[PDB]
C-alpha cells in the first residue's frame, strides 16, 4: 500500500516534472527569446528606439504622425505595453506554476 | 490737334535733354520696383503655387481582430465608403507590417513576440459627407458606429504648427509689401516734383505771357508719365535677368529635399497693369507738382 | 483805352510804390513814362499788364474793369498786349524762333504761316541771321531784341515797353523807337518806360512824368 | 574754425529753405532704409532660433555585445575621443539604465526579464570636417563599421535640410540685402544731386572772385550728410516702431506651436553703424554731384 | 598793367567776336570802351577777367601771362580784380548785405570790419536802408547798384565796368561816373564799357571803339 502510494506519488512527479518542462517551454522560452522581443519593444525606446523623439516633422509626413499615434511607433509602444501585461501576466502565472508544481513535489517527497 | 504732338515733343526733348539725369532716375525707379515684382514671385510660385495638401485627419477608427479582407469592404460599406471618406487606407493585417519594418520602428520582434498584433484600422478621407467640421465631429463617433474596429486612432493633426505660419507669415510679407508699394510711389513722385522744380523758370515765363492753365500742364504730364513707364519697363527686363539666375539655385535644392518646385516669371497680364499703374503714379505726380506750382506764380 | 482813378499800390513790407495815380490813354496813343529810378514805373506796368494788384483805387482796360479779375480770364487780358520786359524773360533752353513763335502757338496759329510771321518779326529787328542759335550765344542787346521781336509777332492792341532800349546804341535805339512809331501810326496805344532823355528829347509825345509814386505828369 | 560755422549754416538755411522738398527727400530715404533693417532683424532672429534649436545630432554606431569598459576605451580610442569627436557621451551599462527607465519608454521590466541588454552608446559629436554630410558619407558608414559598435543609427538629414534652408534664406536674402542697398545708394545719391542742379545758380561765387573750390563745396558736403543723416535718424525710429506692431502678434503663435520665441531690435553699434554708412553715402554724392558742376563752369 | 598782344577770340560756333586786338593800359588809367551792339566788348572785358580764353595772341594782366592761366590760379586773378557784369550776377536767395559781403568773406576778413565796410559800400550807392532787402524786393536800379557795390568793397587794383548805367537815370549815372572817378584818383585802373553819349562826351578820357571785333581806337 504504500508503494502504490509511492508509485501515484512518482506517477506525480513525473507530471510535475512534465509540467516543469512545460513550464521552461512557455515562461522560460518567453523570458530568453520573447524578453528579447519585450526588451526590444523597451528598445523602441531604450537600445536603437525613439530615444525620447520630440523633433519636428517635415512636410508631407509618410506615417511619423500615424506612426506615433498607432502604427510602428505609436501602436508599437501599445502594443509593447499590452504586452508587458501580458508578460506580467505570463510571469505571475510562472511563479503560480512554479508554486504549483513545488507543491506537487513536496507533496511527492514527503510521501 | 497739334498741342498733343507739339507738347510730346517738348516732353522728349526736355527729357533727353539731361541723359545722365534722366538715366540715374529711371535707375532708381526700376531697382526700387522690381523688388515688388520678384517678392511677387515667392509669393506666387512655390507658396500658394506647390501647396500640397495639409495636416488633415485621415487618422480612423482602430479594428480588432474580427477585420480581415472581407470585413475591409463591410468598413467601407458602413464608414469607410458609405459615411464621410473619400480614399481607403486600409493596411490591414500584412500591408502595415513590412511597412512598419522599414519605417522608423525596427523590426525583428515579430518573428520573436509571437506575431505582432497591430492594431487594425484604415485611414480614411472623410468626403464631403462627414468632410465638414461637425459634419465629422459628432458624425465622427457615428463613422466609428459601423462594423468592427474597436478603437478610433482618429486625430486633428496641423495643431498650432497650423499657426506660425498664418499668424507670424500671415502679416510680415504683407507689412513689406506695402511698404514697398509705398515707396514706389514716394520715388517716383519725388523724382517728377524735382524735375518740374528745376524748370519752373518758364512756366512763369509763359505764364506771363498769357496761355492757359491746361496749356502749361501737358509738356510736364506727357514727361512724367513716360519717366514712370520707362522705368517700369527697365524693371520687366530685370527681374527676369534675376529670376532665371534663381532657378538655378532652386532647381538643384529640388531633388535633394524631394518634390522638385518649378519657378516661373511675370505673365503678360500683370506686366501690363504694372506698366499701367507706374504710368498713372508718374501721371498725377506730375500733376500735382505743376498745379502746386501754378498758384505760386499768380499775384 | 487805358484809365487809372486814384490807383495805389504799397508791396507787402510797408514800401509804398503807388500812391494816388489818376490818368487816362486814348485808343492809338503814344506816351513816354519818366522818371528817377525807384519811382514806381515796372510796378505801373505791372498793373495794367496784371501781373499785380492794386491796394486802391480802379484800372480800366479796353473799357472793361480789371481791379478784380478772375484767375481764368486773366490769360485773355493778357493776350491782346504786348509787354517787353527788363530781365527779358526768355525761355534760355529754347531757340530764338521757338521763343519768338511761342505766342503763335499759344494763340493756335498754323504751321506755314507761324514760319513766315516769325521770320518777319525776327527781320524787323534784325536777328533773322541768328534764328538757330540759343539764347545763351547771344549778346545782351541781342537777347533785347529777341524779347522785342517776340512782344510784336502778335499784332497787340497796346504795347507796354519797360526800358526797351537799354543795352542797344543809339542807331539801334532809334531804330526800335521808328519800329514803335510805325506799329502805332496803324492804331496801336504804345507806354514806354525809359531813362533816355536824348531820345525822347527829339520827339514830341505826351511824358508822364513820376516822382516817387506820384504821377504830376498828366 | 569759422568757416565751418559758415558753411553749416549755410547748409542749414538751405535746407530749411523749402520745407516740404527736404522732408519728401527725407521720407523716400527712410522708406527706402526700413525694409533692408527688418529683413535683417528677421534674417537675425531667425538664425538665432535655428541654432538654438539643434545644432548636430547625437546618432551613433549601436553597440553589440562586445561592449565593455576596455571596449568602450578602445572605442574611445578609435572613434568615440580620438576621430571626430567633440565630446563624449558613453553611456555604457547602468548609464543608459536609469536614462532608459525615465525616458519615454516605461521601465520596470527589469525585475521580471532578468537583466535589462542596454547597449553602448557612445555619442560623440564630430568635429566641423567630420560634420559635414558629404564629408561624413563613406565615412560616416566607415566610422560605423570601424572596430566595436555593431549596428548604426544613422542620421534622418535633418542636418541637411536644415543647410538647405539656411542656403536658401542665404542666397536669396543676399540678393534682396544688395538690391535694397543699391536702392538706398541711388536714392540718396539722386536726391542730392538734384538739389545742387537745383540750387546751381551759384555760378556766381566761381566766377567773382577766388573762391576756390574748397570754398563752394563745404556748404554743399555738409548738406549732403545732413540728408543722409535725417533719412537714417527717422529709419529706425520708423523701424522700431513697425516691429513692436508686429511682436505681439508674432510672439502669441510662437508660444502656441512651441515656446515664445519673440523679436528683438537693434543693438547700439548697429544703429551707429547704419547712421555712419548713411552719412558717408551722402558725403560722397554731394561732393561727386558738386564737383560735375565745378568743372562745367570753367573755361 | 593790361595788355594786348594781337589777341583774337572765335566762339565755337563759327562767330568771330574778337579780331587782332591789341593795346595796353598803364597802372592808374582810366578809359572808355565804346562800339555798336555785337561788337565784341563783354568779350574783351571777359577775356581780362579770364572767364574766357584767347584762340590767340597773349593776355599780360600785371606783368603775369594769363593766356594760358591754369585753373588752380585763376581763383587769385579774379581776386584782384572788380567787375560788375550786365546780368548783375547775384544771388537771389540771400540778403544785399550777404550779397554784398561775399566777397570779403571769400578774402577772410573779420566780423567788425566786414559790417563796418559792407555799410560804407552800402551807402556810397544810396542802399543803406535796403540792406536787408532779398534781391527780388529791388527795382532794375537798385539791383545793378546792388553790384556796383559788391564790386567796390574789396578795394581792387583793376575795375572792369560793364555798362553799369544802364537802368539808372542821369543824375545817378554821374553819381556813378564821379564814384569811379573817385576809386580811380588813388590808382585803381578803370576800364568801362558803355554805349550811352552823355557821360563820354563830357569828360576827357581815352576812348576805344571796336566794330565787329576790330579796335578802331586805341
Ligand atoms: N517785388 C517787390 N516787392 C517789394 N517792393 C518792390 C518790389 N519790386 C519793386 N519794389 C519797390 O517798389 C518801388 C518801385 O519799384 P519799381 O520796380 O516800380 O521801380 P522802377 O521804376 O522800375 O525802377 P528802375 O527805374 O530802377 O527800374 C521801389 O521802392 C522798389 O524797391
Ligand atoms: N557764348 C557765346 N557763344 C557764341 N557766340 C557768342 C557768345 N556770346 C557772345 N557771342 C557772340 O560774340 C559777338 C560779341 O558778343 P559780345 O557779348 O561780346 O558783344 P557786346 O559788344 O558785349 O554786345 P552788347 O553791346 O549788345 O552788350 C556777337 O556775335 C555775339 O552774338
Amino acid at each position: 500500500r504504500k508503494l502504490r502510494e509511492t508509485q501515484n506519488t512518482l506517477n506525480q512527479l513525473n507530471k510535475q516534472i512534465d509540467e516543469m518542462n512545460a513550464s521552461i517551454a512557455k515562461l522560460e522560452q518567453q523570458k530568453a527569446a520573447q524578453e528579447r522581443s519585450l526588451a526590444a519593444q523597451l528598445d523602441a525606446a531604450f537600445r536603437q528606439g525613439e530615444h525620447t523623439g520630440i523633433q519636428l516633422i517635415l512636410s508631407g509626413e509618410e506615417s511619423q504622425r500615424g506612426q506615433r499615434l498607432q502604427a510602428y511607433f505609436g501602436y508599437l509602444n501599445q502594443a509593447r505595453q499590452e504586452t508587458i501585461a501580458q508578460l506580467k501576466q505570463t510571469r505571475e502565472e510562472v511563479a503560480m506554476q512554479r508554486a504549483e508544481l513545488e507543491e506537487k513535489q513536496s507533496e511527492q517527497q514527503t510521501l | 490737334n497739334e498741342q498733343v504732338r507739339y507738347a510730346f515733343h517738348g516732353a522728349l526733348q526736355d527729357l533727353k535733354s539731361k541723359p545722365f539725369a534722366t538715366f540715374l532716375t529711371v535707375m532708381v525707379i526700376a531697382i526700387s520696383l522690381t523688388l515688388p515684382s520678384v517678392c511677387y514671385m515667392v509669393y506666387k510660385n512655390v507658396n500658394q503655387a506647390a501647396t500640397q495638401y495639409y495636416p488633415s485627419p485621415q487618422i480612423t477608427v482602430y479594428l480588432q481582430k474580427t477585420l480581415d479582407d472581407d470585413a475591409a469592404a463591410g468598413v467601407v460599406a458602413q464608414l469607410q465608403a458609405e459615411q464621410g471618406v473619400e480614399k481607403v487606407n486600409y493596411l490591414s493585417r500584412e500591408d502595415a507590417l513590412g511597412e512598419f519594418r522599414n519605417w522608423s520602428g525596427f523590426g525583428g520582434a515579430l518573428d520573436m513576440l509571437e506575431e505582432n498584433p497591430l492594431p487594425a484600422v484604415a485611414v480614411v478621407i472623410p468626403k464631403l459627407d462627414f468632410q465638414g467640421t461637425e459634419s465629422l465631429n459628432t458624425l465622427r463617433d457615428r463613422i466609428t458606429q459601423i462594423n468592427g474596429i474597436d478603437e478610433v486612432r482618429m486625430d486633428d493633426s496641423w495643431f498650432a504648427r497650423l499657426a506660425a505660419l498664418t499668424g507670424l507669415v500671415g502679416r510680415v510679407s504683407a507689412m513689406i509689401g506695402v511698404l514697398m508699394v509705398a515707396a514706389v510711389f514716394l520715388v517716383i513722385g519725388n523724382s517728377v516734383r524735382l524735375s518740374i522744380f528745376a524748370r519752373r523758370d518758364s512756366i512763369n515765363v509763359q505764364k506771363l505771357i498769357g496761355a492757359t492753365d491746361g496749356f502749361i500742364l501737358r509738356p510736364f504730364l506727357y514727361g512724367g508719365a513716360l519717366l514712370g513707364f520707362s522705368g517700369a519697363l527697365l524693371s520687366l527686363i530685370l527681374s527676369e535677368i534675376l529670376v532665371l539666375r534663381l532657378s538655378s539655385a532652386v532647381a538643384e535644392v529640388a531633388q535633394v529635399f524631394g518634390t522638385k518646385f518649378d519657378i516661373n516669371g511675370l505673365s503678360f497680364d500683370e506686366c501690363l497693369l504694372l506698366l499701367l499703374v507706374c504710368s498713372m503714379i508718374g501721371w498725377v505726380a506730375a500733376w500735382l507738382a505743376t498745379v502746386q506750382h501754378l498758384r505760386h506764380f499768380t499775384p | 483805352m487805358i484809365r487809372f482813378e486814384h490807383v495805389s499800390k504799397a508791396y507787402l513790407g510797408g514800401r509804398q510804390a503807388l500812391q494816388g495815380v489818376t490818368f487816362h490813354m486814348q485808343p492809338g496813343e503814344m506816351a513816354f513814362l519818366t522818371g528817377h529810378s525807384g519811382a514806381g514805373k515796372s510796378t505801373l506796368l505791372k498793373l495794367i499788364c496784371g501781373i499785380e494788384r492794386p491796394s486802391a483805387g480802379k484800372i480800366w482796360f479796353s473799357g472793361h474793369d480789371i481791379t478784380r479779375l478772375k484767375n481764368r480770364e486773366v490769360p485773355f487780358l493778357r493776350r491782346q498786349i504786348g509787354m517787353i520786359f527788363q530781365d527779358h524773360h526768355l525761355l534760355m533752353d529754347r531757340t530764338v524762333y521757338d521763343n519768338v513763335a511761342i505766342p503763335l502757338i499759344i494763340a493756335g496759329a498754323s504751321g506755314d504761316d507761324i514760319r513766315r510771321r516769325v521770320s518777319a518779326a525776327l527781320d524787323k529787328v534784325g536777328l533773322l541771321d541768328k534764328a538757330k542759335n540759343f539764347p545763351i550765344q547771344l549778346s545782351g542787346g541781342e537777347q533785347q531784341r529777341v524779347g522785342i521781336a517776340r512782344a510784336v509777332v502778335n499784332k497787340p492792341a497796346v504795347l507796354l515797353a519797360d526800358q526797351p532800349t537799354g543795352n542797344l546804341d543809339d542807331a539801334l535805339s532809334e531804330g526800335i523807337l521808328r519800329l514803335f512809331e510805325e506799329f502805332n501810326r496803324v492804331g496801336v496805344t504804345v507806354l514806354m518806360a525809359t531813362h533816355d532823355i536824348n531820345l525822347i528829347s527829339r520827339r514830341s509825345y505826351r511824358m508822364l512824368t513820376l516822382s516817387d509814386g506820384h504821377l504830376h505828369g498828366g
